[PDB]
RNA sequence: GGAUAGUGGCCUACCAUGGUUUCAACGGGUAACGGGGAAUAAGGGUUCGAUUCCGGAGAGGGAGCCUGAGAAACGGCUACCA
RNA sequence: GCGGUAAUUCCAGCUCCAAUAGCGUAUAUUAAAGUUGUUGCAGUUAAAAAGCUCGUAGUUGAACUUUGGGCCCGGUUGGCCGGUCGGAUUUCCAACGGGGCCUUUCCUUCUGGCUAACCUUGAGUCCUUGUGGCUCUUGGCGAACCAGGACUUUUACUUUGAAAAAAUUAGAGUGUUCAAAGCAGGCGUAUUGCUCGAAUAUAUUAGCAUGGAAUAAUAGAAUAGGACG
RNA sequence: AGGGGAUCGAAGAUGAUCAGAUACCGUCGUAGUCUUAACCAUAAACUAUGCCGACUAGGGAUCGGGUGGUGUUUUUUUAAUGACCCACUCGGCACCUUACGAGAAAUCAAAGUCUUUGGGUUCUGGGGGGAGUAUGGUCGCAAGGCUGAAACUUAAAGGAAUUG
């Protein structure tokens, strides 16, 4: 019958298997060992905002061959430092350091974009306003 | 099949279907019920008795002639040794095993082979011990078997 | 449990409010009062002959069954007039459509009207607070001893 | 084979068979009645012996045992039930 | 395989193994039908008319085809011993 | 060790069939292989069975035609609620026309719509179709 | 016995050595108030429930208590800590 | 995967698609996932059989003990008629279920209360030549259950049932103009009121209450300290 | 820790080879190899394949046990023996051919009797790396054994067969 034990009283036992095999579950170890609360950048929340350090310029991966335009921000909620991509042609243009910065996913569940290492998060916002927009001309940079 | 090994041995007695007669076969209850007690008396196992009066005798299965296996009646004659002679011969077994593992400590061999006899009475005991035919706390010791057996 | 002395306290035991008058000379010394619990318990002879005290007996005593009524066989009578039984029964998980082994211990008081040893099933039955943990009371012994002296010695 | 009688084997078939496979299961050993003309009565023997089985009065012999039937000695007779 | 009101409905409906009456299929190609031709009076075989038989490719593979054939072509009445039931 | 006697005698009835044969002999034999082997008989399944009689705990010979394709055991005897003899049927017969689920009642050892007639219900044994 | 509205190691005296546990006690974690319920639709399941109803708990933290039928109350008092 | 000079992929123009007062994105969870596998996984070589045996807990564990036959009672569908002024019930018929009897067969048990039921019969007869039919007291049914005594091997399973909040859910009725909803509403003499509603289901594990006696346990009589009187 | 220490021989030292040559090949040879008393508990400790039970299919060998025979050979006076021959039957180690059947295949009388999915039971695995690493516990004289993670990284790693 191989493994598992058919009896009808075998409750109990088919049960604990369960609860010891579910530990070999990468999402379930996750959820239980509070993997997201504990290590990782974000609370565990889905965006979380912070402010620019430096302005960088990180070589992709093979076989591509480029400078992909990044910004090192330091979380407000935590100071956890991380390295952010800024999406779209130009836009690093609308940055600037000590400036406020909304992080978000790169959606892949953790995990580096396509050839960002070790980016694991995009730019969405500065000052308030959208990264999107000010590509547009949808609307403006604020004062200071 | 086979407890303590790999064995697989289909062997044992192909008892008949004829659970009367023989016909051919004359004496009596009376006959062989006597004749089970004087070799109870001098000292044999049901067992050796049933083999004796197989061959030397017509007694094909004492149980048919006399509808009384042969333990039993022993035990009514007041004849039944103080344990199970099964349980008995395990443990003159484990004893004789015992006795050679002490003057040859270096037997790896005999050390598993008393293991398990001793596996073998240890589940037996217990057994008996569940249906009262042994004293609820009975325990068998190396440091007590070799008086018990003789 | 109790056995022997029953006079044996600090203070003096005896059923509340049982006056027996030495002036009106009798034949008993102690004047006796009982009841039949209900239920159908017989209240035993030995509560009715017995000359212990327990107030905490269901049948001579200032409790009184009602409630739950339970079976359960007996695992300690190591407690003086009080025993803990191990009610077992199977639990059903409904995912894996079995059932497993469970157990629950309920300790319980027992009447020197009853001679209750390891092993005896007992009926026990609800009664009101009597102790931190005890919420029941021994009240049939549907047992024995379990062949006991059928385990004697040799012809 | 694909259709034939379980219930009613032949007999030689059945024969060849082991003593735990025949169609209701029995013992493939006898019993004989044993002389040695020195006496005049007969000892009953089972075909298997494992004890040597003495005669009656007479400290004589009768088989010996062996893996199996018994070595029956020398100078006998004996018929079978 | 009827429907609500009589009416026969769904084709085709298969012959059959005389040897196992399980189904013959289509693709079982590897199946036979023996015909068995009834003779008369002296000799003289009876030119279309048969006393039939169809067996299942899986039958054969097994090998079981002769002895199958046997069993059913004398116990319906044109081999007198050959056969046996008992083994 | 020998664990269900049923189930012993169901598959060597399956495999008879599947190997094309006629007969059978099963053993051990029970009270419950018999009400089994009779209800698969009363359905067509198989042909007539035959006790024999060792002194021992007996031998079956059945006879079978092709009509059957399986009949298997359900090997924990399950508690069936009345209700969910719907959801067992639904789970292994071939459809809603043929088949029977056989289980194991107060009232009796019997296949499901003599169950569901009779209107009781119990323990699932196993299965013809 | 005392205490309570009252049962009860609730508390105290005296006396005893008990109670629980691989059928998982005890300890740890919970980014845990429990329930009705919510989301996902073959079935079996998986995940969620601070939050419109019920129960419980709290009123910055702890303890104490007055009044009163009912509070160990905080839009009551008393004390300490913040 | 595209981009290193004719970029189907970037930046745009044109055109074209998908969903549309809404559409992208991030995180989480659910389906897909038989990649957590009770239903339902895989382990020779892809991830995976402990070097080997013993062995406690745990899960598991051969067959066998009232079967078969005979009789009666009354139900619910369905046929062939319909008698009737869409539905009706008797006889004919099958079919599937329920109850109770006798077969050597505790139904816990005495002690009355109780009787509904025929072994009765006391008359005879409505009426088809009569066991087709029920009223009907004077010898002769226990169990249908009151209530008091005296006692009872333990359980699992399953059946029906009680006790059971509402909103939620499933679902009936009702034309909120539709609908999500809501539990309204509908009729006239619209001058003095008429009236249908506000269902049903699920509600399980435990506790309760009842029917069943297959399957699986438990207990019983062997130093007779057995069972009936 | 004693004994033993013939042989072969981790380390070391060498002769050569080599661009190098800490090696392969040759020499010398310490520990060791052997044994007692006690440790250690690991091997591709392999059938890379848990155990008990049932069922499903042909063939000739063979190892042990047994049964049957107006079998052979042993001579003596026939036997009795023993060895041998033939048939059968249990239970072994294997090979053969088949394949109803299974498998991703290679192959498999189990790896079969599975979407027609349930005899009983034990254990392990859940993409790859990180890594049998960190940590704590524990065993050990030690060397190390047992238990045994995560962060991070990553689109394959892998298996059997095909053609080159
Ligand atoms: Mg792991
Ligand atoms: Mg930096
Ligand atoms: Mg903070
Ligand atoms: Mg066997
Ligand atoms: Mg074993
Ligand atoms: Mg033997
Ligand atoms: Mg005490
Ligand atoms: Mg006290
Ligand atoms: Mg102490
Ligand atoms: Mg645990
Ligand atoms: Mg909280
Ligand atoms: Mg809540
Ligand atoms: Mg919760
Ligand atoms: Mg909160
Ligand atoms: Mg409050
Ligand atoms: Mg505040
Ligand atoms: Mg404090
Ligand atoms: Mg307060
Ligand atoms: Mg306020
Ligand atoms: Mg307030
Ligand atoms: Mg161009
Ligand atoms: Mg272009
Ligand atoms: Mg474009
Ligand atoms: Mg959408
Ligand atoms: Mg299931
Ligand atoms: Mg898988
Ligand atoms: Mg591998
Ligand atoms: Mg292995
Ligand atoms: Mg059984
Ligand atoms: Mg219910
Ligand atoms: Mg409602
Ligand atoms: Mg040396
Ligand atoms: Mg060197
Ligand atoms: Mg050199
Ligand atoms: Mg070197
Ligand atoms: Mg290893
Ligand atoms: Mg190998
Ligand atoms: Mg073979
Ligand atoms: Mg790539
Ligand atoms: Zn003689």
């Amino acid at each position: 019958g191989k493994g598992k034990p058919r009896g009808l009283n075998s409750a109990r036992k088919l049960r604990v298997h369960r609860r010891n095999n579910r530990w070999a579950e990468n999402n379930y170890k996750k959820r239980l060992l509070g993997t997201a609360f504990k290590s990782s950048p974000f609370g565990g929340s889905s965006h979380a905002k912070g402010i620019v350090l430096e302005k960088l310029g990180i070589e992709s991966k093979q076989p591509n061959s480029a400078i992909r335009k990044c910004v090192r921000v330091q979380l407000i909620k935590n100071g956890k430092k991380v390295t952010a991509f800024v999406p779209n042609d130009g836009c690093l243009n609308f940055v600037d350091e000590n400036d406020e910065v909304l992080l978000a996913g790169f959606g892949r569940k953790g995990k580096a974009k396509g050839d960002i290492p070790g980016v694991r998060f995009k730019v969405v916002k500065v000052s308030g306003v959208s990264l999107l927009a000010l590509w547009k001309e949808k609307k403006e940079k604020p004062r200071s | 099949g086979r407890m303590h090994s790999a064995g697989k041995g289909i062997s044992s007695s192909a008892i008949p279907y004829s659970r009367n007669a023989p016909a051919w076969f004359k004496l009596s209850s009376e006959s062989v019920i006597e004749q089970i007690v004087k070799y109870a008396r001098k000292g044999l196992t049901p067992s050796q008795i049933g083999v004796l009066l197989r061959d030397a005798h017509g007694v094909t299965q004492a149980r048919v002639i006399t509808g009384n296996k042969i333990m039993r009646i022993l035990k009514s004659n007041g004849l039944a040794p103080e344990i199970p002679e099964d349980l008995y011969y395990l443990i003159k077994k484990a004893v004789s095993v015992r006795k050679h593992l002490e003057r040859n400590r270096k037997d790896k061999d005999a050390k598993f082979r008393l293991i398990l006899i001793e596996s073998r009475i240890h589940r037996l005991a217990r057994y008996y011990r569940t249906v009262a035919v042994l004293p609820p706390n009975w325990k068998y010791e190396s440091a007590t078997a070799s008086a018990l057996v003789n | 449990s109790t056995e022997l002395t029953v006079q044996s306290e600090r203070a003096f035991q005896k059923q509340p409010h049982i006056f027996n008058n030495p002036k009106v000379k009798t034949s008993k010394r102690t004047k006796r009062w009982y009841k039949n619990a209900g239920l159908g318990f017989k209240t035993p002879k030995t509560a009715i002959e017995g000359s212990y005290i327990d107030k905490k007996c269901p049948f001579t005593g200032l409790v009184s069954i009602r409630g739950k009524i339970l079976t359960g066989t007996v695992v300690s009578t190591k407690m003086h007039r009080t025993i803990v039984i191990r009610r077992a029964y199977l639990h059903y998980i409904p995912k894996y459509n079995r059932y497993e082994k469970r157990h629950k211990n309920v300790p319980v008081h027992v009447s020197p009207a009853f001679r209750v040893q390891v092993g005896d099933i007992v009926t026990v039955g609800q009664c009101r607070p009597i102790s931190k943990t005890v919420r029941f009371n021994v009240v049939k012994v549907s047992a024995a001893a379990a062949k006991a002296n059928k385990q004697f010695a040799k012809f | 084979v694909l259709v034939q009688d379980l219930l009613h084997p032949t007999a030689a078939s059945e024969a060849r068979k082991h003593k735990l496979k025949t169609l209701v299961q029995g013992p493939r050993s006898y019993f004989l009645d044993v002389k040695c003309p020195g006496c005049l009565n007969i000892t009953t023997v089972f075909s298997h012996a494992q004890t040597a089985v003495t005669c009656e009065s007479c400290s004589t012999i009768l088989c010996t045992p062996t893996g199996g039937k018994a070595k029956l000695s020398e100078g006998t007779s004996f018929r079978r039930k | 395989m009827e429907n609500d009101k009589g009416q026969l409905v769904e084709l085709y409906v298969p012959r059959k193994c005389s040897a196992t009456n399980r189904i013959i299929k289509a693709d079982d190609h590897a199946s036979v039908q023996i015909n068995v031709a009834k003779v008369d009076e002296e000799g003289r075989a009876i030119p279309g008319e048969y006393v039939t038989y169809a067996l299942s490719g899986y039958v054969r593979s097994r090998g079981e085809s002769d002895d199958s054939l046997n069993r059913l072509a004398q116990n319906d009445g044109l081999l007198k011993n050959v056969w046996s039931y008992s083994r | 060790t020998r664990s269900s006697v049923l189930a012993d005698a169901l598959n060597a009835i399956n495999n008879a069939e599947k190997t094309g044969k006629r007969q059978v002999l099963i053993r051990p034999s029970s009270k419950v292989i018999i009400k089994f082997l009779q209800v698969m008989q009363k359905h067509g399944y198989i042909g007539e069975f035959e006790y024999i009689d060792d002194h021992r705990s007996g031998k079956i010979v059945v006879q079978l035609n092709g009509r059957l394709n399986k009949c298997g055991v359900i090997s924990p005897r399950f508690n069936v609620k009345i209700g969910d003899i719907e959801k067992w049927t639904a789970n292994l017969l071939p459809a809603r026309q043929f088949g029977y689920v056989i289980l194991t009642t107060s009232a009796g050892i019997m296949d499901h719509e003599e169950a569901r007639r009779k209107h009781v219900s119990g323990k699932i044994l196993g299965f013809v179709y």
